[PDB]
RNA sequence: AUAGGUUUGGUCCUAGCCUUUCUAUUAGCUCUUAGUAAGAUUACACAUGCAAGCAUCCCCGUUCCAGUGAGUUCACCCUCUAAAUCACCACGAUCAAAAGGGACAAGCAUCAAGCACGCAGCAAUGCAGCUCAAAACGCUUAGCCUAGCCACACCCCCACGGGAAACAGCAGUGAUUAACCUUUAGCAAUAAACGAAAGUUUAACUAAGCUAUACUAACCCCAGGGUUGGUCAAUUUCGUGCCAGCCACCGCGGUCACACG
RNA sequence: CCCCACUAUGCUUAGCCCUAAACCUCAACAGUUAAAUCAACAAAACUGCUCGCCAGAACACUACGAGCCACAGCUUAAAACUCAAAG
RNA sequence: ACAUUUAACUAAAACCCCUACGCAUUUAUAUAGAGGAGACAAGUCGUAACAUGGUAAGUGUACUGGAAAGUGCACUUGGACGAACC
């Protein structure tokens, strides 16, 4: 779609921008079981 | 009503396009059968001069 | 340029207005720091009578003082307003005659 | 029938089918300059819900607004495509055409 | 277009709501009066020059419904204003009575009852309102029936009213610009048109109240 | 001058001129035209001509243009029902084809006619406002109504100044 | 624009600058009357007085009007549907929020990448997508599309809570700026609030005071300001001698200055 | 500037650097020679269409920002003050 | 982080949480000192350019020199070569 050059300062900001969605991603799973441990305790 | 008679407008030109490519198809035909016969001379010569 | 390029390019962008020494503002008032003199440029030939103010926005200009004889001094106010000095290369205030204490050209 | 999607019917290229279900469409609007008094063409990306997902890239389809919108993007579905990337059916005889040749004879079925 | 969350306005308004019915004036501290200066001490303002006196020498409802059994269920309790007013009976026969329990003498509070205003008895029962007014006198047992003795007069009243000057007018050369002959004059129905009394009892469950800034 | 050739159609005259103003049921209008051929001049200068002037009158109807894709060209409308109007314009001259979608879908001319009245109520004639509104601004301009202060100063037993000084 | 002056020894072309027209503020000098219109430089700090009451108690109102332009695509259309008015249950109409869709300022690309900005599924969860040179993301400037509308209401976007003690209501004051209206009257008109109402209240508003900022009409008395080399309407004689000074542009003054006094 | 001597360099191999009066200073494609041909000069004057670029001189093949195997570099590229000309 | 109670011959009462801001993060102003650019009636050294400007001028690049500039390599004419033969 777009011909611009990927320069060093662009291609190391895009990998840490990809490393930190996965990071999240992972802790928006693991506030996922807590909340579902809590839930069963209630019961 | 209007979109009936647009639809036979439709038909109308339709019959007109199929006599139009009835007559270009038999003007083809008959320039495809010169080709023919131009391109199987050149083959026959050009045959002729390998062998 | 083409109708396409006139589309993808839009109406000429006004090269914006550069503000004067007054900066846009019809008069400013000022305190005398010194009264020097300044030789024109050529083909001319004087002694045109100048002082360095500070202007109430805080910047200092040299302005031109008009009309023959003045008595201004340091630490005195003075109202200024635009006008190039066509001799004095620079100089594009000048001191208004007969305001706060700069007082009317004495007659002859 | 009320719907509270502005663009009820709107035609566009599907510019991309990456989405599950959804395909991205361009629709292009002629827009008159009011200098120049010329009409540009104006793209606008619309989302349109393929519950078959049978729509390719670089295809004419016809969007239908939802009733509401499904997702914050999706606010039309395929309703029809009008043209197959290199399947088009001539409308006027119904035959196939590759380009502006008939890869059928209209005179085949009379 | 994305507008940025305001979560303060709504922590505070939350915050708000909830003090209000926390909080809240009672009807003892709302409706309190000094006798002397006659301001009501919640807010420190002087009541109407006209409702002085009724004030010194008449009783709210609820000094009357303390004094009985069950706050006077089903007992018939009517007002100053409507004895002066109107010669038909008009009174309310008390349903219901929440008596507001912070009152030294448990006289103020709310009620519900049956209206019975001019000799027609209102079909349901719903709140009574000017619970807090002095005003209320209550009916004794053994004068409820001669006090509640009425005979319905004739109902007959004006049941058509002529339209104005310029609106006849218009009215009449519409028909005649129709081709429609007539000489009929043509009148207002005003029978649909019930014209209640000025002080006939509002609804007090539309009505507010009072917030809880005190003086 | 002006650039392009005929340059005519980049004005607000020749824009205004356009005859067919689609019914409320007209949503798309899909023009495939073929670049060459005999058959398809007509298309080809309905395209150059005409859907300048469409658009103009039609603002919210969508016209798309596709290039060589059948062997003939044709319109064809989407109807705000779902219904799909095809309309063969090979062998017509875009004169004939702008004439043929003005009959079967555009409004006659009664239908704008009334409207244009409708339109006329909204400026009411003794209504008094400012000139962008209304023909004028206030009774004073009205003759044989008391003119203006600013114009005509009024008699100083009409002035509240000497009102209240004649009383006390 | 009906154009004009100015590059050079001279010509033509290109080109900038300036002149002539019309408005608004401020300054100098000057200034007679009447009517009308308009009227802090500053979202800086404010002494004092007043600006919301009404009414048989409950309620209602003080959420409006008036003010300001700090911030700034909340204003427009459509869909849907609260509150409000139509006495009242209706009724539908009128009016108009929240929510949903669409549209909507300027300058800078030396702001070129944003960094979660998507979709599917009832959910679990899966997929890895979404925006962007047709200008995303950003920085800077500005109230606006004016029968009016939007925003703000001492500051912390908000206002539970903090700083702290608030005229961006009317009149007025200090500081500040080139910028400078009275610490008047009346609720009689209209408008708003309240009452069933006679009515009550209102620095809204109405009628006055001040000011050449503008318009209009006068004046028996009473005219000033600028300009006078060319562009551009109009200079006599002296003084000065590249000095003192003048100029919007080109320029003037070196002892006969239509250019300075 | 003239004479003599001798280096880097000119050559080969493998990687960089990415500039030129890189200008035939005359863009690509299609078409015309009709009329006022046409400021001047140069290599006659034009039409259709499209992309690129330019809006007084100087500051400035500069500063800053960003990118680049470039680190005394290249590409992109302003402003303030100044002038009534420059061309 | 945080709790479902009391009450119920009309029916109501009760309900109230804590976490930030630091000399950190952003953008400017001021400058020990170091430099440019432009302007500026009559200073100093040379004479690089305009004529074949006295070594034709210039472009890119490299090295060198008080200063303009010099030289190498390629390139340009925005130089010329006197225009029948001799
Ligand atoms: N920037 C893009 O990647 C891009 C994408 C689609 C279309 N285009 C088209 O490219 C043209 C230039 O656009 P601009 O003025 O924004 O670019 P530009 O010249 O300012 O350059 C900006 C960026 O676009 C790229 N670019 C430049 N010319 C391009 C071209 N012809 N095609 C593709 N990429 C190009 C450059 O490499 C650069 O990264 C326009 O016609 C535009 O429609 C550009
Ligand atoms: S504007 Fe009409 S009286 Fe003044
Ligand atoms: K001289
Ligand atoms: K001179
Ligand atoms: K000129
Ligand atoms: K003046
Ligand atoms: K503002
Ligand atoms: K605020
Ligand atoms: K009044
Ligand atoms: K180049
Ligand atoms: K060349
Ligand atoms: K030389
Ligand atoms: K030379
Ligand atoms: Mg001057
Ligand atoms: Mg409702
Ligand atoms: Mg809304
Ligand atoms: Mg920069
Ligand atoms: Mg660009
Ligand atoms: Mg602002
Ligand atoms: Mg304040
Ligand atoms: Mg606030
Ligand atoms: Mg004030
Ligand atoms: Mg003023
Ligand atoms: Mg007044
Ligand atoms: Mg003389
Ligand atoms: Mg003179
Ligand atoms: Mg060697
Ligand atoms: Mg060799
Ligand atoms: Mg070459
Ligand atoms: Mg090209
Ligand atoms: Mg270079
Ligand atoms: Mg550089
Ligand atoms: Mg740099
Ligand atoms: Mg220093
Ligand atoms: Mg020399
Ligand atoms: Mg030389
Ligand atoms: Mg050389
Ligand atoms: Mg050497």
């Amino acid at each position: 779609l777009y011909y611009r050059r990927a320069h060093r300062r662009f291609v190391t900001k895009k990998a840490l921008c990809i490393r930190v969605f996965q990071e999240t991603q992972k802790l928006k799973k693991r506030r996922r079981a807590l909340k579902a441990a809590a839930a069963a305790q209630k019961q | 009503e209007l979109m009936a008679w647009n639809q036979a407008e439709n038909r109308r030109l339709h019959e007109l396009r199929i006599a139009r490519l009835r007559q270009e198809e038999r003007e083809q035909e008959q320039r495809q059968a010169l080709e023919q016969a131009r391109k199987a001379e050149e083959v026959q010569a050009w045959a002729q001069r390998k062998e | 340029a083409t109708l396409n390029q006139m589309h993808r390019l839009g109406p000429p962008k006004r090269p914006p207005r550069k503000l004067g020494p007054t900066e846009g503002r019809p008069q400013l008032k000022g305190v005398v720091l010194c009264t020097f003199t300044r030789k024109p440029k050529k083909p001319n030939s004087a002694n045109r009578k100048c002082c360095r103010v500070r202007l109430s926005t805080g910047r200092e200009a040299v302005c031109f003082i008009p009309g023959e004889g003045h008595t201004l001094q340091e630490h005195q106010i003075v109202l200024v307003e635009g006008g190039r000095t066509q001799d004095l290369p620079g100089v594009k205030l000048t001191v208004v005659r007969g305001k706060y204490d700069c007082g009317h050209v004495q007659k002859k | 029938v009320r719907s509270s999607v502005h663009a009820r019917w709107i035609v566009g290229k599907v510019i991309g089918t990456k989405m599950q279900k959804t395909a991205k469409v361009r629709v292009t609007r002629l827009v008159l300059d009011p200098y120049l008094l010329k009409y540009f063409n104006k793209r606008k990306t619309y989302f349109a819900h393929d519950a078959l997902q049978q729509c390719t890239v670089g295809d004419i389809v016809l969007l239908r607004a939802l009733p509401v919108p499904r997702a914050k993007h999706v606010k039309h579905e395929l309703a029809e495509i009008v043209f197959k990337v290199g399947k088009v059916i001539d409308p006027v005889t119904g035959k196939p055409c590759a380009g502006t040749t008939y890869l059928e004879s209209p005179l085949s079925s009379e | 277009k994305k507008v940025r969350p305001r979560l303060i306005a709504e922590l505070a308004r939350r915050v708000r709501a909830l003090r209000e019915q926390l909080n809240r004036p009672r009807d003892s501290q709302l409706y309190a009066v000094d006798y002397e200066t006659l301001t009501r001490p919640f807010s420190g303002r002087r009541l109407p020059v006209r409702a002085w006196a009724d004030v010194r020498r008449e009783s709210r409802l609820l000094q009357l419904l303390g004094r009985l059994p069950l706050f006077g269920l089903g007992r018939l309790v009517t007002r100053k204003s409507w004895l002066w007013q109107h010669d038909e009976p008009c009174y309310w026969r008390l349903t219901r009575v929440r008596p507001d329990y912070t009152a030294q003498n448990l006289d103020h509070g709310k009620a519900w009852g049956i209206l019975t205003f001019k000799g027609k008895t209102e079909s349901e029962a719903r709140e009574i309102e000017h619970v807090m007014y002095h005003d209320w006198r209550l009916v004794p047992k053994h004068e409820e029936e001669a006090f509640t003795a009425f005979t319905p007069a004739p109902e007959d009243s004006l049941a058509s009213v002529p339209y104005p000057p310029l609106l006849r007018a218009m009215i009449i050369a519409e028909r005649q610009k129709n081709g429609d002959t007539s000489t009929e004059e043509p009148m207002l129905n005003v029978q649909r048109i019930r014209m209640e009394p000025w002080d006939y009892p509002a609804k007090q469950e539309d009505k507010g109240r009072a917030k809880g800034t005190p003086v | 001058p002006m650039k392009g050739r005929f340059p005519i159609r980049r004005t607000l005259q020749y824009l205004s001129q356009g005859n067919v103003v689609f019914k409320d049921s007209v949503k798309v209008m899909t023009v495939n035209y073929n670049t060459h051929g005999e058959l398809g001049e007509g298309a080809r200068k309905f395209v150059f001509f005409n859907i300048p002037q469409i658009q103009y009158k039609n603002p919210w109807v969508q016209i798309m243009m596709f290039k060589n894709m059948t062997p003939s060209p044709f319109l064809r409308f989407y109807l705000d029902s779902g219904e799909q109007v095809l309309v063969d314009v090979e062998t017509k001259s875009n004169k004939e084809i702008m004439e043929h979608i003005r009959k079967i879908l555009g409004k006659n001319e009664e239908t704008l006619r009334e409207e244009e009245e409708e339109k006329k109520q909204l400026s009411h004639p003794a209504n008094f406002g400012p000139r962008k509104y209304c023909l004028r601004e206030c009774i004073c301009e009205v003759e044989g109504q008391v003119p203006c202060p600013s114009l005509v100063p009024l008699p100083k037993e009409m002035r509240g100044k000497y009102k209240a000084a004649l009383k006390a």
